[PDB]
């Protein structure tokens, strides 16, 4: 999943559209339908990201989410932001793939945040890279995703777009920070949830060596890629104040009312599930009716 | 596993619920001091209606309590990871290899490992002497019609071993590798 | 062409002469040495067809095929080998004697000038087929399959027959070389469209066309597995072959008639995958796979396009060593358990890993993986269908989702899951075995690097 | 790191003392939980749970509702975690 | 390997490697992007004032008088 | 709120009034029904541990089910009006339907054609 | 523990 | 907010970014003097410059784009041309403003000579 | 061969012997309505999945959750764990494809209105050079373009 | 063998779980495992940063390495 | 070794190197490094082999066949003379297809040269293809896959007599 | 809970299959079929730089020359084979022709 | 550019070394997956001299090294397109998948088949 499902297969779409760029330019329909596609995507899989309570879903929600957002940027006309967003992806990405599977392999296939806790000191090393990736993921400035996510953002404010499709994406950013402010509350924040007989280990020469290395692109790649490739998009260069914040701004909320609704997590106080939580919680019913019904229908005709 | 049996009786549907909505609780409040708060609280529900001894009454309760289960039934709840519908559910499965695929090693192969494969014939010879026994005793403790419960009998005298126990005995290991 | 025909007779004293414990042997010799010489066919020339002599000639068509026959021979025999061990050795004689006459049967075929000459040796590779099937098969319901299969072959054929005389009584001649430098365009009379309708009816009944198409599940499921290698991957491809030639005095008025069976075809692809997908017997899901991949090549051959005929003469051969292949497979599992139920025997690629190998590379071709020739040839058909008609690309395409979908369903459900505990006697893979599979799966993969060998006279 | 019996029956018994329910001066491997000690119906679901819980597999009810004895408990640990020693 | 014995109820066995590392990198991590802002903040905040419709005139617009 | 099962989403058995009955011939019934089903288990469990048997339990319930799918189809089937129609609907109709639509299509590309209209400048492979 | 791992023969 | 002023406010008195520019360049203004372009078409093809990229900025990004081939390795030595560049193409942005409001107060005015007649 | 399906039963008689047959109870057997479709006498069993199936009770056949001379559901290949599921679901099946269906057309509208009202900034059209670069984008040189003069603002 | 600690050892007095305990027994309830969730709010497992203090890992190095080398520029240019 | 004239490059024109910064180019010695472990190896294999080759010098010469009357210089039932004019029509199919198939070539290689500006850099092969695709398309199209010569005879009689109603209107 | 027959047996066969578990124990040795090639080749060949070399050798080296040489054997036999992007030209001097342009220039306000 | 085409050619050639070392005893031994990451980690390094050729010029190629077949006038030719997005991603995909083999490396390190499985990422 870390590397097929996160970095490479799953760009396989978005490479192929590039590619087509100078084609895709010309007709206009196929923009706005990109456009409009990416920006369903990226706040169906952000939402039902927001509550998942397994770690690895999150990440792929998180994956389709960041896709989305490529496909979004394609409908602005932007293919070269979209490839550098694949590039910057695929660095930050794959390293919170391999935080997540260091903390399943360390609390023994315990994949559900649920049971995972207080795992900020236990794993010191993973908890810096998953908050270094995270922030990245989040578009924190002067790192990978600054150089790629935030442009496409502004890309998008400042530019002939239809209009639920810009407000789809920014709405998605902040969930974007919602579900990272998920995944690091519930995982590595708080007491231990895990089972007893502590077996917490990520002292492996080659698990630190590989995160590393990751740590270090997720860090540093971004400025130099952005500073070495030839320019090739014109820049928003004037433009309103609020309209080039808004992308840290839209972050700063998701990240304050997800952290607001962690902590009334502690308050003692039980509530019975909401039609919204159960709609988001069961991935919008999707793979539900949209996986029996066709084929029910589909194995019952052909018999 | 164990036997199955017939019917669950009140009292043990009624348990039955009771870890449900404990666990359910518990996936619900992520926090464990929040979990304990609420199961007590819960449990309290079911000591409330413990002394309840009109069968009717208490299958009129249970029939609530589950539709309430089912109102307040977690969308996603926790599921151990071996546990049926885990991440980890049947994950090492592929790695489990019957026994008797063993006897079809070349004898080179059986030469890696001589110790063993000898003590495996002497497995072999217990499960063909004491099987005679083990269908002649089932034939005894059968009753007439047949058996109406799938509970099997232990081995009544020494010497014999509990019948139908090669597979039991002789299953895979949790974790082949 | 006679130094192929005369070694392939020859194999019939030799096999007739062998020692009890030398039959198998000598056959797989001399029929490996057959299929080396037939090699050379494949140089063929640009623009002429290899005229050897007045009643053999070979094209860049022909060539293909005539490889695949006498290369298909050897595997027949060692796939033949396990079930036909406890023969008397007169009756394991008799076995090789009706494959040898099968496969010589079918190189006249292939080789054949004269339409009337190829007719009947067509219709005689019914006589060893239905013997084969109804003598040698292990179920019932051989011989109501042989029935089936005959009687549908010679209803189809019969006015073949007296179209062919009646082509013979006006133009003059039956050649192919002259047929088709003398054609004459057909009017839409009543006349002509029977006389389209009886050249074209038996060859639709050959490759399986939806409607006609009942008697395949039946041969292939009942007879052995020899029977049902040759009748996945050349009997059924005798009537594309024959349909191709004959197409050469059928027009105009193909594009007229077409439409019919083009409908018919297109549907038919997805209603057999759709009855894959939900088969319980394993030979019966290779039939139907089977049935919908004729069904790609008999759009082809209607469409008359030089792309549609490429992909047509690519997806014969590639066809003919994948159900072949997949047949194979199918026939060890079943010698293993004894039943035909897919459902029956799960979990096999822990037990047997290189046969597992072996299916998911023979499924992998099934589903047409690029750059195999099997996707070579479905592309190309592909192509020409959307230049005939964009609406095409819908029905193709969900065909082609359905077949991946099956050929993966088939491997999971017998080459993956947890196994069954009853099923003890799954011993390991003898070498015979995967020495089938590899000669079916290495020449198909070598045949990607060169294509163009396989793609017919209008590559 | 693999649970041993005297290690499953370390756990199962510490699980128990943490229970306050439970004194654990009577505390004994044979304390049968229905006979020996006062523990109820609900009283044997809770502990099943505790214990699936400190161990991380999941108990049967069918088999969960015949396990009183603390050996018992720690044998069908043993049991599902192929534990010979 | 057994260099990190595991504990029952206790936080585990933290190795001064370990944090050595981690908290080098997320001080990295915070050292780059502060010293990203302080040699170029224009990226975070603004390189050009943005104009207004109320500076420009009828006048240096073109607009004529009524 | 309630739970209404569907025929993708059955009751469950917590929701089923039937599971609560506890009437002595439903108490029977389920005797019934565990007596066969430990009959048949104790069949295959003695096949099953017998160290002599080397080969697969022939399992009659999979002999019938596949004879049913296939063999005993056509016997049972009777010409019913139902049968007739819904033969002929899913039949013919689709082969109709799709000849309509893709004749429709090439007259209107051959229309184009006969005009010159329809744009072929660089369809020179077909 | 060196445990033996029962597995298909790999000979053939 | 102009997109409120258009959509929820006065459509006709709003420009349309599609139909802009619509009222003359003429009109209203006495003079206007033409955009001078300081590359040749020549000079843009020989860098390959992006048809995107080929606006009146042009210059500017060419040279950028030699100093960046000629600082290579150093990937820093170039900041003040490409400041130079964006400083154009900020220009260039304004303009497009001020060409948005001129229409924005012409159609009002339009309004005017309305009300007026 | 009385062990294979056979007729629709017509006589209590026949129900009876095909009860036995299917190892079912008399009472629990019931054949397809005889609708002329060849179901025969084959049982009807309750259509639910395999997954529905206790995971925990100790099947013959565990992966496909089924126990050896067990009657087998006719459409069984379609109700394997690995395909169409009828487990019950927490939320309505009703109510699920309501919130799906409406949720998508809410998405569909309100995209439909966004191109209806674009999202714009306040300038205007970008300008390029030589007649908005004609002869670059592939322009006939022969045929002069219609002048192109952007002006000074 | 790992060493199993005390069992006496654990104890709500001051954790959460004692404070869910005083409000169980206003209700007039006992929670009955609160010993054995204590180790999971004791020991070194107890304490716990908060959100923004996790994400500010590294900034007191980091920001006194950004002092320095700001300061070092200076005395070099 | 190929004709330039019928796979024209234009001549190549690479800027000088001006280095303007005092750090050396990691390419410049990235590229001496695999020049000398490389290059040099490879063309002294390439020597080997090329002396070699001089040694056992043969040549191989090209096949030309010479005119044949067309098919509409052919009798109706002459099979000879139409194998001959048949076989020759082919010939001259296969010839055609090759000539499409250089433009194509030099349309690709257009592309990827001219860069960015190969829509303005490209237009005198855009402009070849377009004619020899014509040209191609109205010869040879619609034939279908038994197609002859007698076919491409009967598709220029049809398409000569519309010119002449064409031209008559 | 447990039937007294029930439990009995539950202990029977938790003795027969500890007893099994046991046995599934590998014995001291596990016989291993007799490494000629692996003699005086590999008694104490290099084990650093020698190991690592040769693998970047066999790895890259070859393919690399090889390559390379396929180059003479492709580039330079069939033409339009590897087709470069035509250099970009920037207002300077070439190399073959040489040759200089240079345009005009605006008024430079500031930095 | 003559290096520039070499080493982007070279690049995805050795990365099919190890899929062809699968039928030696390499496989079969456990040095395989380490095999197999400092195959891609070369490879890696190898894709990074293509890469500072094209930041320093842009450099960009297409390499039809091989033909397929002739379909009449469509030519099918092996083409490799190494262009901006071709030459910039290899290396990230190639620096990506050498931190995943490592962390396979520790992850799968149970794993039966962890040489299956590295020849699969590979």
């Amino acid at each position: 999943s870390a590397l097929l499902h996160s970095s490479t297969m799953v760009v396989a779409g978005v490479f192929l559209l590039i590619r087509f760029y100078p084609l895709m330019e010309t007709n206009k329909l196929v923009q706005t339908m990109t456009l409009c596609l990416g920006a369903i995507t990226t706040l169906f899989t952000a939402l039902c990201a927001i509550t998942q309570n397994d770690i690895k879903k999150i990440v792929a929600f998180s994956t389709s989410s960041q896709l989305g957002l490529m496909m979004v940027t394609i409908g602005i006309n932007q293919p070269h932001l979209a490839f550098l967003h694949i590039c910057m992806h695929a660095f930050f990405k794959a390293m919170l793939f391999m935080c997540s599977g260091s903390i399943i392999h360390s609390l023994n296939d315990e994949q559900d945040i649920r049971k995972m806790g207080g795992l900020y000191k236990a794993m010191p090393f993973t908890t810096t890279a998953l908050i270094i990736g995270s922030l990245a993921l989040t578009g924190m400035p002067y790192l990978t995703g600054f150089y790629s996510k935030d442009l496409i953002i502004e890309a998008v404010n400042m530019s002939y777009t239809n209009a639920w499709a810009l407000l789809m994406t920014l709405i998605a950013t902040s969930l974007t920070a919602a579900y990272s402010t998920r995944i690091i509350f519930f995982a590595f924040l708080g007491k231990p949830r895990f089972p007893p007989l502590v077996l917490i280990n990520e002292n492996n020469p080659l698990l630190i060596n590989s995160i590393k290395r990751l740590l270090i692109g997720s860090i540093f790649a971004g400025f130099i890629i952005s500073n070495n490739i030839p320019p090739m998009t014109v820049p928003n260069t004037t433009m309103p104040l609020y309209m080039k914040m808004t992308a840290l701004i839209v972050t700063i909320m998701g990240f304050m009312l997800a952290l607001e609704l962690n902590n009334t997590t502690y308050y003692l106080k039980f509530k019975y599930p909401s039609q919204t939580y159960k709609f988001s919680n069961m991935l919008g019913y999707y793979p539900s009716i949209m996986h029996r019904l066709p084929t029910y229908h589909n194995l019952s005709m052909s018999q | 596993f164990s036997a199955p049996a017939a019917y669950l009786t009140h009292q043990q549907k009624v348990l039955r619920l009771y870890k449900r909505a404990l666990r359910h609780l518990e996936s619900w409040c992520v926090h464990r001091d929040k979990y304990r708060y609420f199961a007590c609280l819960m449990r309290a529900r079911f000591d409330e209606h413990k002394n309840e001894k009109d069968m009717v009454k208490a299958t009129q309760l249970l029939r609530q309590a589950e539709e309430e289960f089912w109102y307040g039934q977690h969308p996603q709840p926790y599921i151990f990871p071996e546990s049926p519908g885990g991440t980890s559910y049947e994950r090492y499965e592929c790695y489990k290899v019957p026994e008797w695929c063993l006897d079809d090693w070349h004898p080179s192969e059986k030469a890696m490992y001589p110790d063993y494969f000898a003590k495996r014939e002497q497995w072999k010879r217990l499960r063909r002497e004491s099987w005679e026994r083990e269908v002649k005793q089932l034939q005894e403790e059968t009753p007439p019609g047949g058996p109406r419960t799938e509970a099997l009998p232990p081995a009544r005298k020494e010497g014999d071993l509990p019948p139908l126990w090669w597979h039991i005995v002789t299953r895979p290991r949790e974790r082949p590798m | 062409m006679l130094k192929i025909i005369i070694p392939t007779t020859m194999l019939l004293p030799m096999t007739w002469m062998s020692k009890h414990n030398m039959i198998w042997i000598n056959a797989t010799v001399h029929s490996l040495l057959i299929s080396l010489i037939s090699l050379s066919l494949l140089n063929q020339l640009g623009e002429n067809s290899l005229n050897f002599s007045l009643t053999f000639f070979s094209d860049s068509l022909s060539a293909p095929l005539l490889v695949l026959t006498t290369w298909l021979l050897p595997l027949m025999l060692m796939a033949s080998q396990s079930h036909l061990s406890k023969e008397t050795t007169t009756r394991k004689k008799l076995y090789i004697t009706m494959l040898i006459l099968l496969q010589l049967f079918l190189i006249m075929t292939f080789t054949a000038t004269e339409l009337i000459l190829f007719y009947i040796l067509f219709e005689a590779t019914l006589v060893p087929t239905l013997i084969i099937i109804t003598r040698w098969g292990n179920q019932t319901e051989r011989l109501n399959a042989g029935l089936y299969f005959l009687f549908y072959t010679l209803a189809g054929s019969l006015p073949l027959l007296v179209a062919l005389v009646y082509i013979q009584n006006t133009t003059g001649s039956l050649n192919f070389l002259i047929i088709h430098y003398w054609s004459h365009p057909l009017s839409n009379s009543w006349s002509n469209i029977f006389m389209w309708l009886a050249c074209i009816m038996a060859f639709m009944v050959k490759m399986p066309l939806y409607g006609l198409h009942l008697w395949l599940p039946k041969a292939h499921v009942e007879a052995p597995i020899a029977g049902s290698m040759v009748l996945a991957a050349v009997l059924l491809k005798l009537g594309g072959y024959g349909m191709m030639r004959i197409t050469t005095i059928l027009n105009p008025l193909t594009n007229y008639m077409a439409y019919p069976f083009l409908m018919l075809s297109m549907w038919g692809m997805i209603m057999t995958s759709s009855i894959c997908l939900r088969q319980t017997d394993l030979k019966s899901l290779i039939a139907y796979s089977s049935v919908s991949h004729m069904a790609l090549v008999i759009v082809a051959i209607m469409i008359q396009t030089p792309w549609s005929f490429m992909g047509a003469t690519a997806l014969m051969i590639a066809h003919g060593l994948t159900s072949s292949m997949l047949f194979c497979l199918a026939n060890t599992n079943y010698e293993r358990v004894h039943s035909r139920t897919m459902i029956l025997a799960r979990g096999l690629q822990t037990l047997l890993p290189l046969m597992a190998t072996w299916w998911l590379m023979a499924s992998l071709t099934n589903l047409a993986l690029p750059p195999s020739i099997n996707l070579i040839g479905e592309l190309f058909i592909i192509t020409a269908s959307f230049s005939w008609s964009n609406i095409t690309i819908i029905l193709m395409g969900m065909n082609m989702m359905i077949t991946a979908l099956y050929s993966l369903y088939m491997l999971i459900t017998t080459q993956r899951g947890k196994y069954t505990h009853h099923i003890n006697n799954i011993k390991a893979s003898f070498t015979r075995e995967n020495a089938l599979m590899a000669l079916h799966i290495l020449p198909l993969l070598l045949l990607t690097l060169n294509p163009k060998m396989i793609l017919g006279p209008l590559y | 790191p693999p649970l041993t019996l005297e290690a499953i029956k370390d756990r199962v018994l510490y699980v128990l003392k943490l229970y306050d329910k439970i004194d654990p001066e009577k505390l004994s491997v044979n304390s049968h939980f229905m006979k020996d000690l006062g523990l109820d119906s609900l009283d044997q679901v809770e502990i099943i749970m505790a214990m699936e819980d400190e161990f991380g597999f999941e108990i049967p009810d069918i088999d969960a509702e015949k396990l009183m004895c603390p050996q018992e408990i720690v044998d069908y640990i043993a049991d599902k975690k192929d534990v010979y020693e | 390997g057994v260099h990190i014995e595991p504990r029952y109820r206790q936080f585990p066995q933290l190795t001064r490697s370990q944090l050595i590392q981690a908290e080098f990198f997320s001080a990295t991590m915070w050292f780059w992007i502060l010293w990203r802002f302080w040699h170029d903040s224009d990226a975070v905040l603004g390189h050009f004032p943005y104009p207004d419709p109320s500076q420009w005139t009828d006048e240096e617009l073109g607009i004529l008088p009524d | 709120p309630k739970y209404k099962p569907s025929r993708l989403a059955t009751l469950p058995a917590t929701l089923d009034p039937a599971e609560y009955d506890i009437s002595p011939e439903t108490r029977k019934a389920q005797a019934e029904r565990l007596a066969i089903r430990s009959r048949l288990k104790r069949e295959y469990l003695l096949q099953y541990n017998d160290p002599n048997r080397l080969g697969v339990i022939e399992d009659p319930a999979l002999i019938r089910w596949t004879y049913a799918r296939s063999a005993n189809i056509y016997p049972n089937f009777r010409p019913t009006p139902k049968t007739s129609l819904l033969g002929a609907l899913f039949g013919i109709g689709p082969l109709f339907f799709w000849y309509y639509v893709f004749k429709t299509d090439r007259d209107k590309k051959e229309k184009l054609i006969q005009e010159g209209k329809l744009d072929q400048t660089f369809n020179i492979s077909y | 523990k060196r445990l033996f791992i029962i597995k298909p023969s790999g000979f053939y | 907010a102009h997109l409120a002023r258009r959509y929820l406010g006065d459509a006709s008195k709003e420009p349309d970014p599609l139909r802009m520019p619509t009222f003359p360049p003429d009109y209203g203004f006495p003079e206007r003097k033409e955009r001078e372009m300081v590359a040749t078409q020549q000079e843009m093809n020989d860098a390959q410059l992006m048809l995107q990229q080929r606006d009146y900025c042009a210059h500017y990004l060419i040279q950028l784009l030699k100093c960046k081939r000629d600082s290579f390795p150093n990937f820093l030595a170039c900041k003040h041309e490409q400041h130079d560049w964006d400083y154009c193409e900020h220009l260039d942005y304004v303009k497009r403003m001020k060409e948005f409001e001129r229409e924005r107060r012409l159609l009002q005015r339009k309004k005017r000579r309305e009300q007026r007649e | 061969k009385d062990m294979f399906p056979g007729p629709y039963p017509k006589t209590p008689e026949e129900r009876a012997a095909a009860a036995k047959k299917y190892n079912m109870r008399v009472e629990d057997y019931e054949p397809y309505p005889d609708d002329g479709m060849g179901y025969g006498d084959y049982p009807k069993l309750p259509d639910r999945s395999q997954q529905e199936r206790d995971p925990w009770y100790d099947w013959d056949h565990p992966d496909l959750r089924l126990n050896w001379g067990e009657p087998i559901h006719w459409d069984l290949d379609m109700y394997i764990r690995n395909r169409v599921d009828t487990s019950p679901t927490p939320v309505s099946w009703n109510t699920m494809c309501k919130h799906l269906f409406g949720f998508v057309a809410f998405m569909l509208f309100m995209f439909w209105v966004g191109e209806i009202y674009p999202s714009y900034q306040p300038v205007g059209p970008k300008q390029y050079p030589y007649n908005d670069l004609y002869l670059e984008r592939g322009g006939d040189p022969t045929k002069e373009p219609e002048p192109v003069v952007h002006y000074e603002i | 063998k790992m060493e199993l600690p005390d069992y006496k050892q654990w104890k709500i007095e001051g954790t959460p779980l004692e404070t869910v305990q005083e409000k169980l027994a206003a209700r007039g309830l006992r929670d009955p495992w609160g010993r054995n969730e204590a180790w999971r709010y004791s020991g070194g497992f107890a304490n716990n940063v908060s959100f923004v203090g996790a994400l500010l890992k590294g900034f007191k190095w980091g920001f006194a390495a950004f002092v320095v080398a700001v300061g070092a520029e200076y005395y070099l240019e | 070794s190929w004709d330039k004239d019928v796979y024209p490059e234009p001549p190549r024109r690479t800027p000088a190197p001006a280095p303007q910064t005092s750090l050396p180019n990691p390419v410049t010695y990235l590229t001496k490094i695999f020049d000398l472990l490389v290059d040099r190896p490879v063309t002294l294999a390439r020597e080997f082999i090329e002396q070699q080759h001089a040694k056992n010098r043969y040549y191989y010469y090209h096949r030309e066949f010479r005119r044949v009357p067309d098919i509409t210089e052919c009798e109706e039932k002459d099979i000879l003379c139409m194998f001959e004019a048949e076989m020759q029509w082919r010939r001259d199919y296969k010839v055609d297809q090759e000539i499409v198939n250089i433009i194509q070539e030099r349309l690709k290689a257009c592309q990827q040269r001219e860069g960015e500006s190969y829509r303005q850099n490209c237009a005198k092969e855009l402009e070849q293809f377009t004619q020899v695709s014509k040209a191609f398309q109205d010869r040879y199209s619609d034939l279908g896959a038994h197609y002859s010569a007698r076919k491409c005879l009967a598709k220029q009689k049809q398409r000569m007599l519309a010119e002449r109603k064409a031209a008559k209107e | 809970g447990y039937t007294p027959d029930e439990k009995l047996r539950l202990q029977q066969l938790r003795e027969l299959r500890r007893r099994w578990l046991k046995d599934q124990e590998l014995s001291p040795r596990e016989p291993v079929l007799p490494f000629l090639q692996d003699g005086a080749p590999w008694k104490n060949v290099i084990y650093k730089t020698y190991r690592h070399s040769i693998f970047a050798v066999t790895h890259v080296l070859i393919p690399v020359w090889i390559i390379h040489y396929y180059l003479k054997y492709h580039v330079t036999a069939k033409p339009y084979t590897v087709v470069e992007r035509k250099p970009r030209i920037f207002p300077g001097d070439t190399i073959l022709e040489t040759g200089e342009v240079i345009p005009l220039m605006k008024e430079f306000p500031d930095q | 550019m003559n290096p520039f085409a070499s080493l982007t050619l070279t690049t995805l050639i050795i990365l099919t070394i190890p899929i062809m070392m699968s039928n030696s005893n390499i496989y079969k031994t456990n040095l395989y997956p380490n095999y197999v990451k400092t195959t891609v980690s070369y490879a890696f390094t190898l894709s990074l001299v293509p890469l500072l050729m094209f930041m320093h010029t842009g450099q960009e190629m297409i390499i039809s090294n091989w033909h397929w077949m002739t379909l009449q006038t469509v030519e099918l030719s092996l083409s490799f397109k190494m262009d901006y997005f071709s030459v910039m991603f290899i290396p990230v995909a190639l620096f990506v998948t050498w931190s995943i083999m490592e962390f396979s490396m520790w992850y799968m390190h149970s794993d039966p088949f962890i040489n299956r499985f590295f020849k699969y990422l590979v």
